[PDB]
């Protein structure tokens, strides 16, 4: 997190065709579930992977960044460590901070 | 079906190959966590097929050796679904699934066989955020490649033209797109009735299994 | 049993010029397996039957109580598998199914040669390939769908697949039992076939191919001789009489009282359901495996001659008589209006008064002093502290029922009251209050929401009920209610 | 999720034959009628707007925060019906929301610090919840019912052989409970000993 | 289903209750589905309503009750409602995530009634009659208006 | 145009494979059809459709939980009892006390001894015919503990009456027969013949 | 049909079963549909049935045996349906 | 996790519900530490919980 720096994503609508990309079947079929008319997936016969033409009319979330005025927090000692108190690894990555 | 299943249930416990023992069961490594006993035991069905009788209490060793016997060798469902997620999430743009085998073909000379090893190996090191430069995703599949050698023990310029052809491919593209032309309408109705086509084919073959090739001819 | 006299249940031999007549020996043997029966009752424990055709209302759920009064294991197909028919055959198991009984309900097309060499396979597979692991004893093959109207130049598809599910499918059927004991080698627990037969091929014509259907089951009396199956199956005939339906008004049951004054026996469905589960007693079980057993269950009517001109004679003259009666009570009626006028006839029809919903808050009954102090101790009188007693007051809830009042209607019924239906109604914005003109007349009460046309309270029901029901509690997520 | 709150304290007042909750200001202090309901995730529509709509951009409100927290159902129902100034202990229970909000409500009755409590739970159903339920696995499988010819009606089956998760819903439930020495002053119906 | 029911079966068998006295479950969620939050607030509005109406509703949609229940003997699985002549108490059980257990036990109002004199609990059924024709006045203006 | 189908040329792009394909395929439907349509002027839709596959083992519901449904059925008559609903003439109190028999255990008597025992006949006329009938209940199912079930039909047997009223409406009741009121009188009518 | 027991029934003699049942009774009604069609009350067409004397004697002859008993039907339905001043049954009960 | 992860299809625990809420802090504290079987009433109170 970076407060000065926030990731946001504007919906845009695409208006032209874009360039066809490589993805997966599974994939593919995700992207073409989602969009419908507005792309096209093709099998690449040789690799078994297809290609996904997004259309003019598809929707796309174009990443932009905010910058926030909140910069100061009172946050606990740069360095604190649950594995410093003696709590295993297994917990650490199954809990909430 | 040993590396495959290792590679799982490791990548399942975000842990190394080395930090799960094969002589342990599912029940044993998970704790007391059925949620992830659950997710394991789903992902070995989907993986393989079938499953023996109580899978979390059979040690990996011997699971490995069950669904050995009916195991054709090629990835299964769920092997490739990670797969695909690996490399679409962790190489950076464009560095294919189709590239990184041209790769290990390439570079290490190896068959679709043995690039599915080195894969399932680079699933169970799978770098925490996408790798920056083709050149790391390339340095990534050398060390995956030394690693798979050590665990099944074996030893270890027309780019000009091709850039052409990409031009006149986008030249062809924008001419199209001028022409109001649709490339890809035939290959879409072709589809649509290739599709049409097993429907029927469908509706046949039951007509065919009710009353049977005598009658129905 | 008098000498001369042929009983209306009996059983037949087959005499070598190959007639089945009457066998008083036998008769008696199953007669007396009746008798004993209905005194002592009859168990079917360790008996495992496979019955196609008991839906509601049919001779098959009749026996199917009974085999399960008994203890039998039993397979019922159903092909209207439904929640509806789901719970239908919950509630038989649940009050019928006796100990070590067990009801296996599955859906089933005995149109379908794949239905049928799945459903044998089903039955025969071990529970770990996810069968039942059973051994069949008694097939009751009752599935059949009705034919009427079609005679000889209409026989088309329907009669075709009818003759299917009614005959080719049944041969299918015991065909698949017969490869499954044989291929484990069970020479010696034949399966039992009751064959639904009938007395009567094509006398009355316009039933398709029904005829061709039971009549054709009778070869099976020799093809139990002449084929490897003998041990695997024996055939139990059962030529099934006058059955007169659910016990309501038929075309065929108001002719039935006509039938017997002639001397001769019409049955309830559960007069004819135990004339069949007479015939897996233990005594015509064994009579089967000696040679093929035929059960005349037709009340001597073989006896009544022109069984068709009679019959349609016997609906005439009851339709005659009902048709007169009604056209000369209609004219007599009007002759009489036209003398005394339409002032006569206003001083006759009565004032009916339909129901209005009353919904109510159904704050607790209090009994009175006398009666509420017996319920508790006579010490508890002033021993608590009843600022330390904590009591509900009120409750409500908002829940796919709609408030507390009607899904505890639902929870506790099953089906709303008026006061339900109308406060359900309203909750889902079917119908609103109206208070003022509605088109030039005054109105006061409900009114459809979209149309604003008025509503009483009585067609709530009829209106929006099914709709309530389609939209409320456990259903399909509709996108509308969640944001899309 | 607070409209559903609104609606079941408003329909549980009515039960009690409570028209007007400042009645209870006759017979008792502004300082002993509680609030002791709860609920497991609270607002979750209010979590998205925060979450997922702030992330695209969408236009959301400024106190979107505010509306999410499981203690302001509470908040709303004092602000707009009940105008107490006694307790307020509000209750994450998860599934057990309820019971434990009745437990809250008649300990803080029985140490006088209230002589009236509402009490009770509530939940909403959301996308986001709905699929968490299902990576748990917790929730049945409605793909699997439809394979065992199941309908809707019959997909929850608490008790059976063939039982095989539970079907979430959403929806509120509120009961009043007080000192039985006072629902007899007042006169209100009394359903029941807790 | 399976630990709820062994608990409260061995919360009866502890205290010891008669053997063939089995308590009567209901199921509500069959119906309304699992809510969450609100689940034990529905299962006490259907116990309050039990009590004061004696009918203990039946889970419908337990078609078979499993086997495994078969051992908790102080446990009754009723498919179709019972109208009893009385219910005096009921037992609501919750089990949440997180070892979030609970029990309420509610009993039935008329043993309040037992406490109080004849002259004060004739005040109280005269002052509820009034309130509860003025609730009937207002819900049903609430409701059209 | 032209510009685009030099630069195809180049490529090796075969800008009507797709289109060649599709009608192709189109052809190899079209030949489907008339095979499927074929078959059905020969067997009619009737047939075609009848014959469709309606088994499936996963939607096999399976019933065998007698242990639990015996007490329900008793509980069921006991209350039916006690509310005047079935009374000492009732026939359905002989076949629901049947069904009870057919399904007798250990349990099954310990529930009824207590609920039988610890039932108070002073509390009315019907209190005390239940006490009764529960203890001769209770009796049998002791006898027939250990003892096969059994089918047995206990219904009053009925036959035809068909009425047609003055204004000529039908009626169809079923009625009692006059000298048949039980099976055992069935079976005697049955061997007399006529 | 030869060596087609009861569990050996299936194509062949569900097929047999049409031409030698099913499709004679649709044979005789169009010969009714069209005699009718015409108003042809007097002109009746003697059908000509080929029975057995044997069904199910010999066993293995997969549908024939319910096939030529099934025929028999026609000796009733001629009484019973509309047919009879179009086509007349006469049953051959065909020796060895 | 939840909410925006799971939404850009990141990987995330399938149990991450169980996580967030306020009660499973204590779940965790008597699943590992306390294993008491006595009351737990969960507070939310916001800045005064
Ligand atoms: N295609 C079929 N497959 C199996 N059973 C059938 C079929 N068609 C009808 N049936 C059954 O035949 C029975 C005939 O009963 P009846 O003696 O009243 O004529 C029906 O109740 C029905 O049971 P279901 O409706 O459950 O399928
Ligand atoms: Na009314
Ligand atoms: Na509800
Ligand atoms: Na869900
Ligand atoms: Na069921
Ligand atoms: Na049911
Ligand atoms: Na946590």
């Amino acid at each position: 997190y970076n407060p000065e720096k926030k990731e946001m994503i504007q919906e845009v609508i695409v208006e032209e065709d874009l360039e066809p990309f490589e993805a997966s079947k599974e994939t593919a079929e995700q992207f073409k579930h989602q969009h419908g008319d507005k792309v096209d997936i093709f099998e690449i016969p040789e690799t078994g992977e297809y290609s996904v033409k997004l259309l003019k009319g598809a929707t796309l979330y174009i990443p932009k960044a905010l910058r926030f005025d909140r910069l100061v927090a009172g946050q606990i000692p740069t360095g604190w460590n649950a594995k410093t108190y003696g709590i295993s690894d297994d917990i650490i990555s199954q809990v909430d901070p | 079906a040993s590396l495959l299943l290792h590679v799982l249930v490791a990548h399942k416990l975000k842990k190394s190959l080395d930090s799960i023992p094969m002589s342990k069961t599912i029940k044993d490594l998970v704790g007391g966590k059925s949620t992830v006993q659950n997710e394991i035991l789903g992902d070995l069905g989907k993986e393989f097929g079938t499953t023996p009788e109580k899978p979390e209490e059979t040690p990996l060793e011997e699971l490995a050796e069950t669904f050995q016997d009916t195991f054709s060798g090629a990835l299964g469902k769920q092997s490739s679904s990670l797969l695909s997620r690996l490399i679409s999430s962790k190489m950076p743009g464009g560095f294919t699934i189709t590239v990184a085998r041209k790769y290990l073909q390439t570079r290490w000379g190896l068959p679709s066989g043995r690039q599915d090893g080195v894969l399932l190996v680079a699933l169970s090191n799978e770098p925490a955020a996408r790798l920056g430069s083709e050149a790391d995703a390339k340095a990534f599949l050398d060390s995956m490649a030394q690693k798979y050698a050590s665990i099944v023990g074996v030893d270890l310029l027309e780019e000009i033209t091709k850039d052409h052809k990409v031009l006149a491919r986008q030249q062809l593209q924008v001419l199209a797109r001028y022409l109001k032309m649709d490339l890809d309408n035939g290959e879409r109705k072709f589809l649509k009735e290739k599709d049409t086509v097993a429907e029927l084919q469908a509706q046949l073959d039951y007509l065919n299994a009710e009353l049977g090739e005598f009658f129905v001819n | 049993i008098p000498r001369e006299t042929i009983p209306f249940l009996h059983l037949r031999k087959k005499t070598p010029a190959g007639d089945w007549k009457y066998d008083r020996q036998l008769s008696s043997l199953f007669l007396d397996g009746l008798e004993k029966a209905a005194f002592n009752g009859v168990t079917f424990k360790d008996k495992y039957v496979l019955i196609t055709g008991a839906g509601k209302g049919s001779i098959g759920a009749e026996v199917l109580q009974g085999l399960l009064q008994g203890g039998a294991k039993v397979v019922v197909t159903t092909s209207r598998f439904s929640k509806q028919v789901t719970d239908y055959y919950q509630s038989i198991y649940a009050k019928y199914g006796a100990k070590g009984s067990t009801l296996i309900v599955v859906p089933f097309n005995q149109g379908s040669k794949q239905d049928v060499e799945a459903l044998i396979e089903f039955i025969y597979d071990t529970e770990k390939n996810g069968g039942l692991g059973w051994d069949l004893d008694a097939i009751i093959p009752f599935a059949a769908i009705p034919e009427q109207g079609i005679e000889l130049e209409h026989i088309d598809s329907k009669s075709e697949f009818a003759h299917r599910i009614m005959l080719t499918n049944i041969l299918r059927m015991m065909g698949c039992v017969k490869k499954q004991k044989s291929a484990r080698g069970i020479e010696t627990r034949p399966a039992q076939v009751i064959l639904p037969m009938s007395p009567n091929h094509g006398t009355f014509g316009g039933d398709g191919m029904y005829s061709e259907s039971k009549l054709s089951l009778e070869t099976l009396f020799n093809r139990w001789h002449s084929e490897s199956w003998a041990n695997q199956l024996t055939v139990c005939g059962a030529i099934i009489g006058w059955t007169r339906g659910t016990g309501l008004m038929s075309a065929n049951n108001i002719i039935a009282e006509g039938i017997e004054k002639m001397g001769v026996r019409t049955f309830s469905q559960k007069e004819m359901a135990f004339n069949l589960l007479g015939l897996l007693t233990p005594e015509v079980v064994e009579l089967c495996q000696k040679s093929p057993v035929m059960a005349d269950l037709n009340g001597g009517l073989q006896f009544v001659p022109e069984l068709k001109e009679f019959t349609a004679k016997l609906r005439k003259e009851l339709v005659e008589t009902s048709e007169v009666r009604k056209a000369v009570s209609i004219e007599t009626a009007l002759e009489h209006k036209v003398v005394n006028g339409n002032s006569a006839d206003a001083a006759y029809a009565q004032v009916e008064i339909q129901p209005r919903a009353n919904i109510q808050l159904d704050f607790p009954e209090l009994k009175p002093y006398k009666q509420v102090k017996q319920i508790a101790p006579a010490e508890l009188e002033g021993l608590l502290d009843l600022e330390r007693v904590i009591v509900v007051t009120g409750f409500a809830e908002v829940g796919p029922w709609g408030s507390a009042r009607t899904r505890w209607e639902m929870e506790a019924f099953g089906e709303f009251s008026l006061e339900g239906c109308v406060e359900m109604a309203w909750i889902m914005g079917f119908i609103s209050y109206h208070n003022g003109n509605l088109k030039g007349r005054p109105y006061t009460g409900w009114v459809d929401s979209k149309t604003k046309e008025p509503v009483d309270d009585k067609d709530v029901k009829a209106k929006y009920e099914t709709s309530i029901l389609e939209h409320s509690g456990i259903r399909l997520i509709e996108p509308e209610l969640f944001n899309g | 999720i607070t409209l559903f709150v609104l609606v079941s304290v408003v329909e549980a007042f009515i039960a009690s034959g409570i028209t007007d909750p400042y009645e209870m200001y006759k017979y008792v202090h502004v300082s002993e009628v509680g609030n002791c309901s709860g609920s497991g995730m609270g607002g979750v529509s209010a979590l998205r707007g925060m979450f997922k709509d702030r992330f695209k951009d969408e236009p959301v409100q400024n106190d979107i925060l505010q509306e999410s927290f499981i203690n302001t159902m509470s908040a709303w129902v004092n602000m707009l019906l009940i105008s107490s100034s006694g307790p307020i202990k509000t209750p994450v229970g998860a599934c057990a929301t309820s019971v434990e909000s009745v437990d809250i409500g008649v300990e803080t009755i029985l140490s006088g610090k209230a002589r009236i409590c509402i009490v009770g739970g509530y939940d909403d159903f959301q996308e986001e919840g709905s699929f968490e339920f299902g990576n748990m696995k917790a929730t049945s499988n409605t793909l699997e019912e439809f394979e065992h010819g199941r309908t809707p009606a019959e997909m929850s089956r608490p008790a059976t052989t063939t039982r095989n998760g539970f079907m979430e819903a959403q929806g509120a439930g509120i009961q009043i409970i007080m000192q039985a020495d006072l629902a007899l002053k007042m006169g209100v119906p009394i359903y029941g000993i807790v | 289903d399976k630990n709820e029911s062994a608990t409260i079966n061995e919360m009866m068998k502890h205290l010891g209750r008669s053997e063939g006295n089995p308590v009567i479950g209901v199921f509500q969620k069959f119906l309304t589905g699992h809510p969450k939050g609100a689940a034990g607030a529905w299962m006490m509005n259907g116990a309050l309503q039990i009590l004061n109406s004696g009918i203990i509703p039946g889970n419908r949609n337990a078609d078979n009750v499993d086997k495994i229940l078969e051992q908790f003997e102080y446990v009754l699985y009723p498919s179709k409602t019972l109208k009893t002549d009385g219910v005096r108490a009921v037992s609501i059980t919750s089990f949440g995530f997180g070892q979030k257990g609970g029990q309420a036990i509610v009993v039935h109002p008329d043993y309040l009634y037992g406490a109080i004199t004849e002259d004060r609990y004739n005040e109280y059924v005269a002052k509820v009659s009034a309130r509860e024709k003025s609730a009937y006045k207002f819900f049903h203006n609430g409701m059209i208006y | 145009r032209q510009q685009l189908q030099v630069l195809a040329r180049y490529l090796k792009m075969d800008l009507d494979n797709g289109e060649r394909k599709f009608l192709k395929e189109k052809d190899t439907v079209a030949e489907l059809q008339a095979q499927l349509d074929y078959l059905n002027a020969e067997l009619g839709e009737f047939f075609v459709n009848g014959v469709a596959t309606s088994f499936s083992r996963k939607k096999a519901r399976t019933f065998d939980s007698s242990w639990n449904w015996a007490k329900q059925s008793l509980l069921s008559l006991y209350f039916e009892i006690i509310h005047g609903v079935l009374k000492n003439v009732d026939r359905e109190v002989v076949s629901e006390a049947i069904n009870i028999m057919n399904r007798s255990n250990d349990a099954l008597i310990k529930f009824m001894e207590y609920h039988i025992s610890n039932t108070d006949e002073t509390k009315g006329e019907n209190y005390q015919l239940v006490k009764t009938l529960g203890e001769q209940l209770i009796e049998n199912c002791k006898q027939v503990l250990d003892v096969d079930p059994v089918y047995k039909d206990v219904a009053k047997p009925t036959g035809p009456k068909t009425a047609i009223d003055k204004n000529g409406n039908i009626t169809y009741s079923e009625e009692p027969r006059e000298k048949v009121r039980k099976l055992s009188q069935y079976v005697q009518e049955m061997a007399l013949g006529g």
